[PDB]
């Protein structure tokens, strides 16, 4: 299951 | 530690640190910026979130590698080192939660900022829950659930169903239900309803907003494909 | 800082840290192991080298990003942050050089260990040279050159031309000539002679040794293709 | 120009 990657602005 | 640096310089250096893939530095600059005491703009909130998601994401990946080695092995070294990484991860989550509690959430009055911070609060309690055991685990799980639920309630009243923060909140709360709360049916129902309600609102969007919303919708669909 | 942990536990944790992609931890465990004062085995030398190459490799990549932004811009923030990363990089290089000087090199009597450590010494002076300016740059460049040259002299007397450490030393010394010493013809001549002499010795190798040597030979060829 | 990657044991 994937959450928001959220690792690039 | 960043008390002597100007707020605007901390923000500029956080952007440089992102470009340099120096996420620990990025998080320290953004912590310094939060501690100046002023509210954060939309772009500044994203810098704070990106910095900590990268730091804790690497810690979580390392913890999973070590936990897998430890479970296969079942000397003290693997457990000791897994515990060290775990304590560091917990410390980063506690730091983020402390910024949200002192005083980002209480000062956040607009729906966009308040939902963003409550989603963060749910996420960092979720990361604490991933490494927690037993009864401490129960209270941590409930803290994640409570933060996500408040964010959901605001988002459904104040934002359109295609809003990217509303969509990402629903995605991450669905992952919480599936992976943490042992509620796969709730995860599937939330992801499906979120996807369908966003689909029906795409017609209202510009080309650029359409691109932002459909990207997150694809993540919801990717999870539904894995879960069904 | 690692004085209370057993040598064997530091080694075990360095291997776990590598698996977890926790290279700063890996380097700290291997520094602790070196400071126990015993010589390092072949596998332990590789763990020390891998740990620090990863740490300084990320610092170098960040420094290059920041140096490029700074050069395009020509407030104080970009220079200040480039300087911070530079100082951290220099500190890691000084730490490695200090381990080699206290006392890894002086205790290394076999050709395999002495060449390995002198190659490391050349590499970390080369990384210092990449960020140095002016006259400090000249002495740092000569320190790299001197370490590489001593390693080369031993390697040519004591190791076959296909030995992977001999090959990697020649590769890195050729990069030094091309990138640091402004001697591209010397770089090309060293890479060509190294490649050709290794080719002529491949017939003596087992299948596994052949694989190790040909992998480095391909790196020499890749550079020759870029340089000619 | 590539040096030894040297980043995996
Ligand atoms: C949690 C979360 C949801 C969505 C995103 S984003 O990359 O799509 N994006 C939405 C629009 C902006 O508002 C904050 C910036 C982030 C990121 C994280
Ligand atoms: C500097 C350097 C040269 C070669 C290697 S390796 O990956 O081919 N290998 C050679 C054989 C072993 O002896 C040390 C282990 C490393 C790595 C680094
Ligand atoms: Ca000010
Ligand atoms: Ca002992």
């Amino acid at each position: 299951a994937g959450s928001i990657p959220g690792r690039r602005s | 530690a960043m008390g002597s640096m100007e707020r605007a310089s901390l923000i500029q250096k956080a952007k440089l640190a992102e470009q340099a893939e120096r996420y620990e530095d990025m998080a320290a600059f953004m912590k310094g910026a939060v501690e100046k005491g002023e509210e954060l703009s939309c772009e500044e909130r994203n810098l704070l979130s990106v910095a900590y998601k990268n730091v804790v994401g690497g810690q979580r990946a390392a913890w999973r590698v070590l936990s897998s080695i430890e479970q296969k092995s079942n000397g003290p070294e693997v457990r000791e080192y897994r515990e060290k990484v775990e304590t560091e991860l917990q410390g980063v989550c506690d730091t983020v939660l402390g910024l949200l509690d002192s005083h980002l959430i209480k000062e956040a009055g607009d729906a966009e900022s308040r939902v963003f911070y409550l989603k963060m609060k749910g996420d960092y309690y979720r990361y604490l829950a991933e490494v927690a055991t037993g009864d401490d685990k129960k209270r941590i799980i409930d803290s994640a659930r409570s933060a996500y639920q408040e964010a959901m309630d605001i988002s459904k009243k104040e934002m359109p169903p295609t809003n990217p923060i509303r969509l990402g909140l629903a995605l991450n709360f669905s992952v919480f239900h599936y992976e943490i709360a042992n509620s796969p049916e709730e995860a599937i129902s939330l992801a499906k309803t979120t996807f369908d309600e966003a689909m029906a609102d795409l017609h209202t969007l510009s080309e650029d907003s359409y691109k932002d919303s459909t990207l997150i919708m694809q993540l919801l669909r990717d999870n539904l494909t894995l879960w069904t």
